[PDB]
RNA sequence: CGGAGCCAGCGAGUCUAACCUUGGCCGAGAGGUCUUGGAAACUCCGUCGUGCUGGGGAUAGAGCAUUGUAAUUAUUGCUCUUCAACGAGGAAUUCCUAGUAAGCGCAAGUCAUCAGCUUGCGUUGAUUACGUCCCUGCCCUUUGUACACACCGCC
């Protein structure tokens, strides 16, 4: 599969979150435009890229 | 003592602070 | 019994097997003190 | 053409300090044997955590390095590998055991497989660590799993927890020890040869967040 | 009448006290050469405040450092404190600023910890 | 050089590879028996040549600390002991091999009874001991 | 700054003698109801699990108290980098074989500490699963406290508590006197139309004062106010000796 | 178990009139001997004889039972209910040198002492039954087979719905637990030749 | 300057310098039979009688 | 595979103590507890009864 | 013989009734002795 | 005189928090401009770190050797500068807490030799520190002055 | 422990 | 004290901030005839600035800061006596 | 296992002709006798060895002493054999956020508690959160008054 990188830009607060997952906008890198939210479960800065596997999926709450 | 020791203020200043082949007897009439 | 403690008990011929035996069996004459018992 | 003289004469002190020191003085190689230098991640996404820009002696700079939420991620990736090492019932607060025994292992990956230890341990590191994760989703009492992703903390903290708690699970009680189990441990995770624990379970878990994503 | 310099260091409860003067190059820990400092582990924990700065600054003094107190770990990092600062105490005041201010800007390059220590104890949350 | 200068090992083991092939040491006899403490659970590893290890250690032992006796001698010397389920306290090590170590030292000439009691460094052997460890360092 | 710790703590000692000369008291006038104390709730070296529960139960008991870990914080340097946070009391535990038996209160910006005898405790994390406590900041009753000691000891001991609790605050906790032997309980409590029912909840315990000194806890130095007297031969005759 | 006084009885459904409605559940449920009986056959069948197996028994109450191949079962079902609570106070029996162990109580999950990779099937009445000799040869020789055979006498096998996905049996026909294993045993023979 | 002799069950190390034993190798359940170097020098491989 | 014989005994019950083998020690294993908690019951009520 | 100190308190079904019925009159008083806002 | 760093909030004119934490005297504070953290500094030789919001209050200390004046911080909100009283410049990042470097400053200024004097004009540490020091809003030039005229 | 007794004494 | 303010300020508490009296009663000088020599010499500090005329008031807030500079002749004698110089910090 | 190395800090009311000590000698050992005065963990170098293992010492015997008068139910130490049990602990549950958990010894015995222990003292010293109110709960508010600018604007 390919893997893709992206940038974190904005840590959502106040979002309704499962206690250990943090929503994240996250913005990729072989294009610097269309962004995606997904739920990171570690702790997580601004703007340090992690990896993702699945590229079209938006994320949601986790009740 | 020990409560002066815990009070000592440790920047007290005065003037008063700037400083064999022979036997046992005959080393004191060699000093 | 004069033998290197690591060659093992493959090793270790009939010399050597019947003094280790002559010293487990005449135990009191080899300058063994009350040590022994 | 050019040149830069500084020293004139030859610096020999009264005490005779060993010529692999006084050849260390010129560049800082950990613990006397390994550069520094020519270490790169080959992966990108776990730069600036692991942290290999900094040639230490040996592995055992004492700052304090966690008193703050993420200056956990710049004490050198040894350091941390000898830290979380170092802890279980039988030993804790045994650290310099623990760096000698990371001397050992590291010093066996070397007359194995040359490449460099550090190299090796880093690009282990970076396969090691997962990528896909799975959570508790709460849904009032069933047992549903949901898929997130990890951040890169995770992903180290995760790969040398699972990179240490796999030479324990290999040399608990048979016929090798902690050193060499950590050795070849290592190296097989380095390589990617999906025997080792640590690939074992990041090839689990990547497995169980595809099936329930 | 030879120019001394002398400084201290300490971690937990080790005690380091360093007699730097203008010698010939050797390095003493109680008496004994700096090649053999105890846990045999961390002897690079105390070479490297003579091995960032290159041993020409060492030719010239000579360094007699008493050590009392502390466990084993805590009197090396007393040694190392030892011997870093008095090396820029005694290039702070006999030999040049420049000199001086350059050894503190690699000291407190390599790690601040190698000169001054976190001396403060701990927070009550 | 000194005594000082050189470490724990490469001075105590090359000074009693000295005093083996020199043999002017005249080991107890109840040698191959004994095991140098009440803790310990075997003899030494090494019984040709570990009372020359102990004399180079003793004698190292006394130049780098100024006058010792066999009751100090002991106490260093001895160190835990597994004594049973019971928590640990510490034991004592063997006099009878420390005086004999003690009084083969002196009659080979390297140490000798000094005033307070105790047992220093001679002269003949204050220039023995460095000089074997100035050889180590050649 | 050892000289203003000493200049201030010798200043509070003047203070204390000259209002024992010319008898809220002196230590505590200053904050009488203005801050809110934050209280320091430690157990004594390596604790015991049974008597860090215990220690966790008197942090629920009385609020804006945190249970700081004590392993190998050294006395002074525990007390004065207390003083520089900056709080107000520090409560000490020290246990014997899981039951609690020593309390000691520092009231540690150069105030008293009070040391107390424990003696029968009941824990409700090894008796009742019942939920949580009520945590509202209570209110306080008190039993017959009528000696001079009596009051020094329940100004000490309620100016650990929030001030100004509110009518509806449900939670009381009392502190009754049968023969120097402060009994403490706490419930909470609703108004029937009958009357009023109460529910223990919380630890039970009774403490006996058996020093009060004028200094921090550190010092051993401290000029003692009051401390019981068990060997005259008048010590089972009177209360409050 | 239960300590009536007097000592321990087991739970059957025919050793009283009234224990299970006296501590509060149903007596047409109450089914150890399908337990017993499908235990004895599983240890007496010859690929447990060859030592390709570990059977891990366990109960509605969350417990965790690991027996070894090395197992003698006492044959009788009286000795078996009085080994029964001897392992369910004292966790732990011995055998007759009492070096090693052979009937220990284990932690949760079943998961965690499961081996690393292996498939994970169920008995299943209500599933097209795959024939279990091919269904066994159809993977490879690098992950185990486990079994979540259930010992219910009647209701339904939602027991292990978080890790098990083949949802396959051996008919469609009423069979007794002990014949299911069995047929799941004898299919492992044929396919791993025993 | 170092070569390696192959007894029974003990496998020794001797120095050309000195030529006296200096290590031995001794963890062979069996008559160890083989006894080689690696052309860098730095590891011993021995094929004993166990397998 | 080697196949052993559990140890149990029957009537299993954890509140009784186990199956003695040795009739000339299992009076003393019962005396030396029986003793012990006796004595324990009979110090502890002397010294209610002297507070 | 003589004895230096009365001993423990011992906790009784008794004194915890006074203590009850002491603490229920108290709070049917309302007469708890708290701080105030000063 | 009372050790402390107070707080008000001014949408509400009241006392926030009794923020505490040194052991001595402040003498100069600064707020960022990023993360908006705090960085007091006081005479205990020690400047101090403080993140004052979400739920946190994290302190951080930072340990210079003499003692300490006259603190100011890049625009940038990623290090900050503070003189010392031995007359000396420090820059210190503040994600981290490792030095950056140390402008030596008691060479050149030039304090004035009083009517008042028995001493000499140059060796007598009357004003050689800088008891005030501002950055510059490109992140580059520190100005810098003290009781002298320099 | 409010919630339960007052809804047990209550009801 | 509100109203007997009357009786106690007088020459005895008023000259009680000085300098020099400060200064015996923290033992920093054997009297007042060498403690004004100090502080007229320019060694003592208060707070972080030197402070030269021997009629200057320590303030209630400045008491515990009032101690010698770095780089100076008795600092260096005392702690040569003490044998504690730590000459990293100047002295 | 066997040698070898090496670093602490709290603490300071004694029998001084029988207590405690520095040193000499005796015995493998414990201990004796004669005179003087009043630091583990750790590190290094060698030997096994994946085995109820040598881990492990419960129990039994044999022998040497010290003390309890006189062993006479073995006073405690040491030496050699005898090598039972025991393999990290289910259901659940409790506690814990940095010189912390934890490992390690060393002192003292401070009017209440504590000798089975209690409290101090140092030694070595980590992993993981440092965010979120989704779950468990607890609390507060639902006149903004608080005096600018802005925002909200009937629980």
């Amino acid at each position: 599969t390919p893997v893709t990188l992206a940038k974190v830009i904005k840590v959502l607060g106040r979002t309704g979150s499962r206690g250990g997952v943090t929503q994240v906008r996250v913005e990729f890198l072989e294009d610097t435009s269309r962004t995606i939210v997904r739920n990171v479960k570690g702790p997580v800065r601004e703007n340090d890229i992690l990896v993702l596997m699945e590229s079209e999926r938006e994320a949601r709450r986790l009740r | 003592l020990r409560e002066k020791a815990k009070e000592r203020n440790p920047d007290e200043y005065y003037h008063a602070m700037h400083s064999e082949s022979l036997s046992m007897d005959q080393v004191k009439l060699l000093k | 019994a004069d033998v290197d403690l690591h060659k093992r008990a493959g090793e270790l011929t009939q010399e050597e097997l019947e003094r280790i035996v002559q010293i487990m069996q005449n135990p009191t004459h080899y300058k063994i003190p009350a040590w022994f018992l | 053409d050019f040149e830069v003289v500084e020293e004139f004469t030859p610096v020999v002190l009264a005490t005779p300090i060993p010529e692999e020191v006084q050849q260390a003085q010129t560049e800082i190689k950990l613990f006397n044997k390994w550069s520094f230098e020519e270490v790169e991640v080959k992966d990108a996404s776990l730069v600036d955590y692991v942290q290999v820009r900094q040639p230490i002696f040996v592995a055992h700079t004492a700052g304090r390095y966690a008193n703050k939420r993420f200056r956990k991620a710049q004490c050198p990736i040894i350091e941390r590998l000898t830290n979380s090492l170092m802890m279980n019932g039988r030993n804790n607060g045994k650290k310099l055991k623990a760096v000698r025994i990371i001397k050992h292992t590291l010093d066996i990956i070397n007359v194995l497989t040359d490449q460099n230890p550090i190299q090796v341990v880093v690009d282990a590191i970076t396969n090691t660590g997962p990528r896909e994760d799975t959570t508790r989703v709460g849904g009032g009492g069933a047992a549903r799993r949901q898929a997130v992703d990890v951040s890169p903390l995770r992903r180290v903290n995760q790969a040398i927890a699972l990179l240490t708690i796999g030479a324990r699970e290999a040399a608990f009680r048979n016929i090798k020890t902690i050193a060499e189990t950590l050795a070849e441990e290592l190296i097989n995770a380095a390589k990617g040869s999906s025997t080792s624990y640590a690939i074992k379970k990041k090839d689990e878990l990547e497995r169980v967040a595809k099936s329930n994503r | 009448a030879v120019p001394s310099v002398q400084t201290f260091g300490k971690k937990k409860s080790a005690t380091a006290v360093a007699h730097v003067k203008a010698g010939k190059g050797l390095i003493k820990v109680n008496g004994s050469p700096i090649t053999l400092v105890e846990p045999e582990i961390l002897r690079f924990k105390v070479y490297e405040p003579l091995l960032l700065v290159g041993l020409d600054k060492f030719s010239n003094i000579d360094i007699r450092v008493r050590v009392t107190g502390g466990g084993h770990v805590s009197q090396v990092y007393a040694i190392r404190q030892a011997i870093a600062k008095g090396l820029v105490a005694y290039h702070q005041k006999y030999v040049d600023e420049q000199s001086k201010n350059e050894l503190k800007k690699a000291f407190t390059s390599y790690d601040r910890t190698l000169l001054i220590a976190d001396s403060r104890r701990p927070e009550p949350k | 050089v000194s005594v000082r200068d050189v470490a724990a090992q490469d001075f105590i083991n090359a000074y009693a590879s000295f005093l083996q092939r020199q043999g002017k040491l005249e080991v107890p006899g109840y040698v191959d028996i004994v095991k140098t403490s009440s803790g310990n659970e075997m003899p030494p590893q090494d019984a040709e040549g570990w009372f020359y290890k102990r004399a180079a250690s003793v004698a190292r032992h006394i130049y780098m600390r100024k006058q010792v006796g066999v009751g100090k001698l002991n106490k260093l010397y001895g160190g835990a002991k597994s004594r049973g389920v019971r928590p640990y306290k510490h034991i004592d090590a063997s006099g009878s091999i420390n005086r004999k170590v003690l009084q083969a030292l002196e009659k080979i000439g390297i140490v000798e009874i000094s005033p307070k009691g105790g047992r220093r460094i001679s002269e003949n052997g204050q220039r023995d001991l460095d000089r074997i460890a100035a050889q180590t360092l050649e | 700054m050892l000289r203003r710790q000493a200049r201030e703590r010798r200043e509070y000692l003047y203070r204390k003698a000259q209002e024992l000369q010319d008898s809220v008291d002196d230590e505590y006038a200053a904050t009488s109801g203005i801050m809110d104390p934050r209280i320091i709730v430690t157990t004594s070296r390596d604790p015991s699990t049974r008597l860090s529960q215990f220690a966790k139960e008197i942090k629920l008991l009385f609020p804006n108290a945190v249970r700081l870990n004590r392993g190998n914080y050294v006395m002074p340097n525990l007390v004065d980098a207390c003083k520089k946070s900056g709080t107000t009391d520090l409560v000490v535990l020290h246990e014997h074989r899981g039951v609690p038996t020593s309390l000691t209160i520092s009231h540690f910006p150069h105030g008293p500490t009070a040391q107390f005898s424990l003696h029968n405790v009941v824990m409700r994390h090894d008796i009742i699963n019942a939920g949580n406590q009520s945590e509202v900041n209570p209110h306080l009753i008190f039993d017959n406290f009528t000696t001079a000691l009596g009051k020094r000891v329940v100004c000490i001991l309620k100016h650990l508590f929030n001030a100004g609790p509110k009518k509806d605050s449900e939670r009381v906790i009392t502190f009754a006197n049968r023969g120097d032997f402060i009994s403490v309980r706490q419930h909470v409590y609703v108004r029937t139309r009958e009357g009023v029912e109460i529910a223990e909840v919380g630890p039970r315990f009774e403490m006996r004062l058996f020093e009060l000194r004028l200094g921090t806890l550190e010092n051993k130095d401290a000029d003692v106010e009051w401390q019981l007297r068990r060997f005259i031969r008048t010590a089972n005759k009177k209360d409050y000796l | 178990t239960h300590k009536i006084s007097d000592k321990y009885v087991l739970l059957n459904c025919d050793d009283h009139q009234g224990l299970l409605k006296k501590m509060g559940r149903d007596i047409s449920e109450a089914r150890p001997d399908i337990t017993h009986q499908c235990l004895l056959t599983l240890l007496d069948s010859p690929i447990n004889k060859a030592g390709k197996l570990q059977v891990y028994i366990q109960t509605s109450r969350g417990i965790l039972i690991e027996v070894n191949p090395t197992v003698r079962i006492p044959r009788t079902f009286k000795r078996f209910s009085g080994l029964m609570v001897q392992l369910l106070h004292k966790l732990s029996i011995r055998s007759v040198n009492s070096e090693e162990k052979l009937l220990k109580v284990i932690k949760n999950p079943i998961t965690d002492h499961l081996p690393t990779k292996c498939r994970k099937v169920t008995l299943s009445f209500d599933a097209p039954v795959i024939r279990v000799q091919d269904y066994i040869e159809k993977l490879d020789d690098d992950e185990s087979i486990c079994v979540f055979v259930g010992a219910m006498a009647r209701g339904k096998d939602n027991f292990a719905d978080e890790y098990v996905d083949e949802k396959v049996g051996l008919s469609n026909y009423p069979l007794s637990a002990s014949v299911a294993c069995s047929k799941f045993c004898h299919g492992a023979e044929d396919a791993w030749n025993i | 300057h170092d070569f390696a002799v192959t007894s029974s069950t003990r496998v020794q190390i001797f120095s050309s310098r000195t030529r006296q034993v200096i290590k031995t190798f001794s963890r062979f359940k069996d008559v160890v039979y083989s006894a080689s170097f690696r052309s860098d020098g730095k590891l011993l491989c021995a094929g004993d009688a166990t397998g | 595979i080697p196949t052993h014989a559990p140890k149990y005994e029957e009537n299993f019950n954890p509140d009784k103590k186990s199956y003695d083998p040795d009739r000339t020690r299992s009076e003393i294993n019962k005396m030396k507890a029986q003793l012990k908690k006796e004595r324990k019951f009979t110090m502890k009520e002397i010294r209610k009864d002297a507070k | 013989f003589d004895r230096t100190a009365k001993p423990v308190p011992v906790i009784t079904s008794e004194v915890t009734e006074s203590l009850e019925d002491m603490i229920r009159r108290r709070i049917q008083d309302s007469n708890f002795d708290d701080l105030q806002r000063r | 005189d009372n050790f402390d760093i107070h707080v008000w909030s001014v949408q509400t004119g009241q006392l926030l928090d009794a923020l505490s934490g040194h052991e001595g005297p402040v003498s100069c504070l600064s707020f960022s401009q990023e993360n908006s953290v705090l960085a007091s500094a006081s005479w205990d030789k020690t400047i101090r770190i403080w993140s004052i919001f979400g739920r946190s209050q994290q302190v951080e200390p930072i340990e210079v050797y003499s003692d300490v004046l006259a603190l100011s911080m890049r625009p940038d909100g990623k290090e900050v500068a503070v003189s010392t009283l031995k007359g000396q410049i420090s820059i210190f990042n503040i994600e981290d807490a490792k030095q950056v470097g140390n402008i030596d400053c008691r060479k050149d200024i030039i304090s004035g030799r009083f009517n008042q004097d028995r001493f000499t004009a140059k060796n007598s540490e009357r004003s050689k520190f800088f008891t005030t020091i501002h950055y510059s809003f490109d992140g580059m030039a520190i100005v810098a002055g003290g009781n002298n005229n320099s | 422990q409010l919630k339960n007794l007052k809804a047990a004494l209550k009801a | 004290k509100i109203s007997d303010l009357e009786n106690k300020v007088t020459v005895s508490a008023i000259c009680r901030r000085r300098l020099p009296v400060i200064m015996h009663r923290l033992k920093m000088a054997e009297t007042i005839q060498d403690a004004v020599k100090f502080i007229e010499q320019g060694h003592v500090r208060v707070g972080p600035n030197l402070i030269n005329d021997p009629a200057y008031l320590v303030t209630r807030n400045m008491e515990d800061y009032v101690t010698w500079v770095d780089n100076s002749k008795i600092k260096k004698t005392l702690l040569r006596y003490r044998n504690q110089i730590d000459d990293f910090d100047f002295s």
